[PDB]
This record gives structure tokens, C-alpha cells and sequence, in this order.
């Protein structure tokens, strides 16, 4: 039962397609539950100035009804089963699943294939939706870690798509009308855009099955032949800075240019930010720990906590670290914190990269336990690569990196670039920008 | 005494530090000729005489 | 080495004992180390009524030296019943340095 | 992406500090020669014959 012989008895997946041109994958694992969703490609990049705000609006009344089950009879018949719903929405993804019991398989598909494909925008019950959204901003607008993220793309991506925010301006939001959420929809609903997954005790041949009986009218052309492309959009060296004085702590974030999705150099930026590390206020034996910012920070009382953020995108990412600290700390967390940027492009040493690289094959196992966390995995892959990665490819990557290949990497996106800073009050000590740029080289090497 | 310097990762360090200095030494002999107007270094050099 | 002659080698151990002059003033041994960041960690673990003693002993026996008497011969601390009431605190911190630096090298 | 001069000037010799150091002292030395020479030239041809090289060809060789 050595570690080796257990990754590759792991079932593998089935892909499929349709004559529409829609994917439809699987896996089965023999236990008594499931769980289906739909994965579509449409997000807040997507879209213009004038429709800043619209995908989210239309995730907000999915489950408010349809055309056959017309408002309370729809959430009725998933109470009695004993079932879930859910639905989330990024800049560039939106989610539609479920969670029951593997008996109610052809009952679970009808309601998906039934709300993705004809829905209700009922007059009058827009007005309504509108009052709950515009009091939803004010209760978000007091979480400060969700502020400070909010400017860190609107001050890197500044004349972009990739800059304008999920939820939209508040002013899009109050004249937002009822004929412009039916273009939307018309535009990004349809294969091959959309992912048909399941995970659990699924099927293949049934599941294949079942949809073509339930979508077999789902309309796959382009509206007017129109496909869209990107832009390999553009970055800056820019700041944003704000002072509320009256607030006990402060925040603040930073980053560079990263890779994006298919990029291989990906990998060995992982085995990096799992050196530097995390922390917060109530661990245990945190004096004791194998951390640069963990093992100083804890004997000495600088912070409440940090943390090291990578983004990725399809032409674009990001590499940084955030942190909350006093106001008579701020810039001894700066001091430390590119002492360890640079520690690590120069000279970095061999035993670091051996216990760097066991907690990257760690998060990757814990991770996938469960039946929603398998299946969110499955449909995303699809939209991203193509290919589902097989765990024995994942390792046989992390089987390359060197300590020199390290030092590479980190020199060619770390060493003598513009980074971009964003903070929240009350700070006066964050140093300016001359001399935070002239911390990313040493004067020696 | 001095074995604080003395382990398997400390010797290794020197080579992540030798391309800087082994230059280092290039710039006196370069500059020393500019500043004391040697003779003997600048009398093997044909651009300057 | 030798365990027969060794009687002779203790006569010296109580020489020097009174060459040096610490129980003249009224002093233990220990009370005469000099505390550099080894012995400043392991002073800090004494229990509270030994650390109080230490500290009457030394303020009295360092006011008869701008004075400059010594105390009476009856008041010497005896030879055998001294106490080394710090060597179990002290080795332990440097028992523990050396483990910090086996891990760091190797 | 078209080679500007100092696309591949930057990256050759003014990385880190190191050869950022060397051409700073090997750059006056070849500097200094050009520089003295075209300086007294002009020194001499605005006033030739004054000066008293310019005469001392009558005391010269016998
Ligand atoms: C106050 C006095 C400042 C002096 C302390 C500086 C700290 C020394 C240090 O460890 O940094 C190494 C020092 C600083 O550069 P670094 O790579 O950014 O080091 C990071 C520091 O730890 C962190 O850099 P920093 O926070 O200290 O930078 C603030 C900066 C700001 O302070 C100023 O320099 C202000 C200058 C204007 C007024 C100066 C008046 C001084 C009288 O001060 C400097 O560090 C500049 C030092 C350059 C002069 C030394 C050159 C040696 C010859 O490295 C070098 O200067 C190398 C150059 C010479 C190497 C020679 C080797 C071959 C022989
Ligand atoms: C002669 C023989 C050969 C000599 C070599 C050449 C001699 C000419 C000197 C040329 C000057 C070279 C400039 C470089 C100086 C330097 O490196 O300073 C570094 C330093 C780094 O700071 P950052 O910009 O923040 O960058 C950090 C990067 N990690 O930058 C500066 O110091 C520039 C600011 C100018 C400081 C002015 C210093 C002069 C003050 C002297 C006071 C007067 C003293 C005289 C009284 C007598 C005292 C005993």
C-alpha cells in the first residue's frame, strides 16, 4: 500500500459530446449520495460599461420560480426530498447545483435542464429584488477584507475589463430595466459553453441518457456570429490610499505580475509561497516555528495575521501577501517582508525546498474529500484546459523542481519591477512610493 | 569555536556569493589604474597610452 | 586516575577554597558567576524564595568593600554546607542551544 | 518588441549592481584620452603665432 501504488487506482473520468456540442463527464465512486450541476462561461469581464452589473442580478432570482413550477411550488419539491441549492458568480464563472439522494437521479436533472433553459423574468417581482440588492451593498461596505481586494483591480488593470467589479456601480443598479436581462442571457447561455458534471454514485451511460431527453432544444449558435476574444490586457504600477482615522487596525496588500492558467511555469511559483508561509494571533508554538514572518512576528507582537494570495486569469494573474496590523507597526511588516523576496531569487538553499514541496502535495489530496468538492472540480477543468489533470500527472511535475529552478523563477517576475499598493486606515506611516520600489533590489546582488 | 560557519548548508551559500565577489576584484584593478595613473597596466593596453 | 593519592588532591581542593576570599564576604560560589545570555535565562527560573536570598546576600556583602572591613571569622560560610543551587538551571539552557544549531546545520 | 538600443542594454550590463560598477570605472577610461586630446587643439588654432612654440622654429636644428 505504498504511496505509489495508491495514486494510480484512483477511477478515472469519461468525457462525452453532443451533436448541440455539449460535455457531459461523470465519475462513480460506489456510495449512496450525488450531486449535478451546470458550469457556464460568463462572469463580469465579459461584459459592458452599460451592463456592468447584470449577471449578478440574474443569479439573484433563479430559484424565484420558472414557467411550470410557477414561484413557491419549485422549492416545495426539494424540501421534501431532503435536498440543496446554491449558486455563486466570479468574474469569469457561474454555478447551478444540487445535492441528494442517488435515488432522485432523473428527478435532480429535470429542475437543472428546466432553469438554465426557460425562465421566468416576472414583472413585479423585479422592483422587489431591486431594494433587497441595494441594502446588501451597505452590510458588505463594513467587511474590510473585502474592500481592499475590490481596489487592488481597479488600480493594476486601470482602463481594462478586467477592473469593473461583480456586483456593479450603485447607480447601474437602480436603473437596471427589465429588457436588458433577456440579452444577456440570450448571448452567453449555450453550448459548448456550458459543463454537465456529476460525482458520486452517477452512472455514465444513464447519465448520458437523460440528456438527451432534457436538452435537445438548447440553441448552440452565436447570436449575430459573434465569438469573443480577449486582450492580453495590460498592467501598472499604480497606488490607492485611504485614511478613516477613527478604525483601530489596518490593512493593506501588494503584488506583481504573475502567469496565467495554461502557463507552465505555475508549479514552482506554488513550492515559493509555501515557504513564506501564514500566521495568525492564537496558533500554538508560534516562536517556534519554521517561518521568517512567523517566527519574528510572534516573539516580538508586530501582527494579527498574513497570508499569500495568488490569482490567475486567462491572460493575466497576480503574486502578493496581505496583512492587519497596529498603527505604530506598518512599516516594520514592509522591512521583513521584502527582506524575504529577495532572500530568495539570491541565494536560497536546498533543505528549504524538500519540506516546501510535501506541503504542496498535502493541500492537494485533503482537498478533494467529499462529493461537492470532487464534482466542482471536475467542471471546471473543462472550461480551463480541457483534459482533466490526472493525479499521477500532478506529481510527476513536482518531481522536477530544483533549488535552482527556484531561483530562476523568482528573479524573472520579482527582481526590478513595479509592484501595485492598496490601504485602509489609519495609516500615515506606509512609506512612500520611492521607497517602497527601491526595496526590490539590493545595492550588493 | 569557529564551527557556527561550519555545516552542510552554510558551505553551500559561497557559490550563491562567489559571482559577485569573484568580480569584485576586476573593478579595483580597473580603477586603481584610473585614479594612481599606473603605468605598467596602462602600458599593456593599446587604446590607451 | 589515581584514587589512593586523590586523598591528597582533595587537601587542595580545600586550599583554594580559602585562597580566594568569596566566603570571607559572606558568599556562596554561585554567587560570583559572571552572567552573560546563558545565565541571564536561567536566573530567571529560580522559585521566589531563592532568588530573594541571592539578592540580600550580594547588597549586603558589597556595602563592606566601600567600607572596607571583612565580617566576623565565627560568620564564614562553612566549606561543606555551600549549595549549588544552580547548576539543574543551568544545564538545561545550554542543552538546549546546541539542539537550535544541530537542526539549522544539518 | 522592435530591438531598441536600450532593450539589450539593460540587460547585459546593468543588472544588478555589479556590472552597473565595472562600466562606470572603465567608462572614463576611455573618456579621458579622447577628451584631452580635442580640448587644447582648439587652444592653439584660435591663436597661432602668439604663442611661443609657434616661433622657436627660428632656433631650431642650427
Ligand atoms: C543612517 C545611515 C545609513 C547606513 C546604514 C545602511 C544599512 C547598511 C546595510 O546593511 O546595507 C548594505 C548596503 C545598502 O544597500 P542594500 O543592498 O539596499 O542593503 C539593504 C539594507 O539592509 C537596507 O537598506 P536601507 O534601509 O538602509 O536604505 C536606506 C538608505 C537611506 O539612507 C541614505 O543613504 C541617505 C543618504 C543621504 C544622506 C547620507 C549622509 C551620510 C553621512 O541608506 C542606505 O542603506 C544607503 C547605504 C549606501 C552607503 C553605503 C555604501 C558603502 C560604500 O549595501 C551597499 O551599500 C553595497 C554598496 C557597497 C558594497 C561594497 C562591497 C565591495 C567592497
Ligand atoms: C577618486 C577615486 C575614485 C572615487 C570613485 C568616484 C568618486 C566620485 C563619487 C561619485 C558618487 C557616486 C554616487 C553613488 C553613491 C551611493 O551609492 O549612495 C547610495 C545611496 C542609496 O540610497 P537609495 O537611493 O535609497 O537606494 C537604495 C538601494 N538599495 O544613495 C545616495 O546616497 C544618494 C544621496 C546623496 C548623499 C550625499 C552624500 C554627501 C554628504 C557628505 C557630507 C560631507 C562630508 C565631508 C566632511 C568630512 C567628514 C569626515
Amino acid at each position: 500500500a505504498t504511496y505509489a501504488q495508491a495514486l494510480q487506482s484512483v477511477p478515472e473520468t469519461q468525457v462525452s459530446q453532443l451533436d448541440n456540442g455539449l460535455r457531459v463527464a461523470s465519475e462513480q465512486s460506489s456510495q449512496p449520495t450525488c450531486t449535478v450541476g451546470v458550469w457556464i462561461d460568463a462572469g463580469s469581464r465579459y461584459e459592458n460599461e452599460k451592463n456592468n452589473g447584470a449577471g449578478y442580478f440574474v443569479e439573484h432570482l433563479a430559484f424565484k420560480g420558472t414557467k411550470n413550477r410557477p414561484g413557491s411550488a419549485l422549492e416545495k419539491e426539494v424540501e421534501s426530498m431532503g435536498a440543496h441549492l446554491n449558486a455563486y458568480s466570479t468574474r469569469e464563472h457561474t454555478a447551478y447545483y444540487i445535492k441528494a439522494l442517488s435515488k432522485d437521479l432523473p428527478k435532480a436533472v429535470e429542475l437543472l435542464a428546466d432553469i438554465v433553459q426557460n425562465c421566468s423574468l416576472e414583472d413585479s417581482q423585479i422592483e422587489k429584488e431591486r431594494d433587497v440588492i441595494l441594502q446588501e451593498l451597505q452590510e458588505n461596505d463594513s467587511s474590510m477584507r473585502d474592500v481592499v481586494f475590490d481596489y487592488l483591480h481597479a488600480t493594476a488593470f486601470q482602463g481594462t475589463p478586467l477592473a469593473q467589479s461583480v456586483e456593479g456601480p450603485s447607480e447601474n443598479v437602480r436603473k437596471l430595466s427589465r429588457a436588458d436581462l433577456t440579452e444577456y442571457v440570450s448571448q452567453h447561455y449555450k453550448a459548448p459553453r456550458m459543463v454537465l458534471a456529476a460525482a458520486g454514485g452517477v452512472e455514465h451511460r444513464q447519465l448520458l441518457d437523460l440528456a438527451q431527453k432534457h436538452f435537445s432544444s438548447l440553441s448552440g449558435t452565436y447570436v449575430e456570429d459573434a465569438v469573443p476574444a480577449f486582450t492580453p490586457c495590460r498592467f501598472t504600477g499604480s497606488e490607492i490610499r485611504h485614511r478613516d482615522d477613527a478604525l483601530p487596525l489596518a490593512h493593506v496588500a501588494i503584488a506583481v505580475e504573475g502567469p496565467g492558467w495554461a502557463n507552465p511555469d505555475n508549479v514552482p511559483l506554488q513550492v515559493a509561497n509555501a515557504i513564506i508561509g501564514h500566521y495568525d494571533s492564537t496558533y500554538g508554538g508560534g516562536t517556534h516555528m519554521s517561518s521568517t514572518l512567523a517566527s519574528v512576528a510572534a516573539t516580538r507582537k508586530l501582527c494579527q495575521s498574513f497570508q499569500t494570495f495568488n490569482i490567475c486569469y486567462a491572460e493575466t494573474g497576480l503574486l502578493g501577501a496581505h496583512f492587519v496590523c497596529d498603527n505604530m507597526s506598518i512599516d516594520d511588516m514592509m522591512f521583513f517582508l521584502q527582506g524575504q523576496w529577495m532572500r530568495l531569487c539570491t541565494s536560497a538553499t536546498e533543505s528549504e525546498v524538500v519540506r516546501g514541496k510535501n506541503i504542496l502535495r498535502n493541500a492537494l489530496v485533503s482537498h478533494l474529500d467529499g462529493t461537492t468538492p470532487v464534482c466542482e472540480d471536475i467542471g471546471r477543468s473543462l472550461l480551463t484546459y480541457g483534459r482533466r489533470i490526472p493525479l499521477a500527472e500532478w506529481e510527476s511535475r513536482i518531481a522536477e523542481v530544483d533549488a535552482s529552478v527556484v531561483r530562476e523563477v523568482c528573479s524573472k517576475y520579482f527582481y526590478d519591477q513595479c509592484p501595485a499598493v492598496a490601504g485602509l486606515g489609519p495609516i500615515e506611516q506606509l512609506p512612500d512610493y520611492n521607497r517602497i520600489r527601491s526595496g526590490m533590489f539590493w545595492l550588493r546582488f | 569555536m569557529l564551527s557556527r560557519f561550519l555545516g552542510p548548508r552554510y558551505r553551500e551559500l559561497a557559490r550563491n556569493w562567489i559571482p559577485t565577489a569573484s568580480m569584485w576584484g576586476a573593478v579595483g584593478a580597473v580603477g586603481l589604474v584610473w585614479a594612481t595613473d599606473w603605468r605598467l597596466i596602462l602600458d599593456w593596453v593599446p587604446y590607451i597610452n | 586516575a589515581v584514587a589512593a593519592s586523590s586523598k591528597w588532591l582533595e587537601g587542595i581542593r580545600k586550599w583554594y577554597y580559602n585562597a580566594a576570599g568569596f566566603n570571607k564576604l559572606g558568599l556562596m560560589r554561585d554567587d560570583t558567576i559572571y552572567e552573560d545570555d546563558d545565565v541571564k535565562e536561567a536566573i530567571r527560573r529560580l522559585p521566589e524564595n531563592l532568588y530573594n536570598d541571592r539578592v540580600f546576600r550580594i547588597k549586603r556583602a558589597l556595602d563592606l568593600t566601600m567600607r572596607q572591613q571583612i565580617l566576623p571569622k565565627e560568620q564564614w560560610t562553612k566549606y561543606e554546607e555551600d549549595k549549588f543551587y544552580l547548576e539543574p538551571y543551568l544545564k538545561e539552557v545550554i542543552r538546549e542551544r546546541k539542539e537550535r544549531e544541530e537542526w539549522a546545520k544539518k | 518588441a522592435a530591438p531598441t538600443l536600450t532593450a539589450r542594454l539593460y540587460s547585459l550590463l546593468f543588472r544588478r549592481t555589479s556590472t552597473f560598477a565595472l562600466t562606470i570605472a572603465v567608462g572614463a577610461l576611455f573618456f579621458e584620452r579622447a577628451f584631452d586630446q580635442g580640448a587644447d587643439a582648439i587652444y592653439e588654432h584660435i591663436n597661432q603665432g602668439k604663442l611661443w612654440k609657434h616661433i622657436k622654429h627660428k632656433y631650431e636644428n642650427k
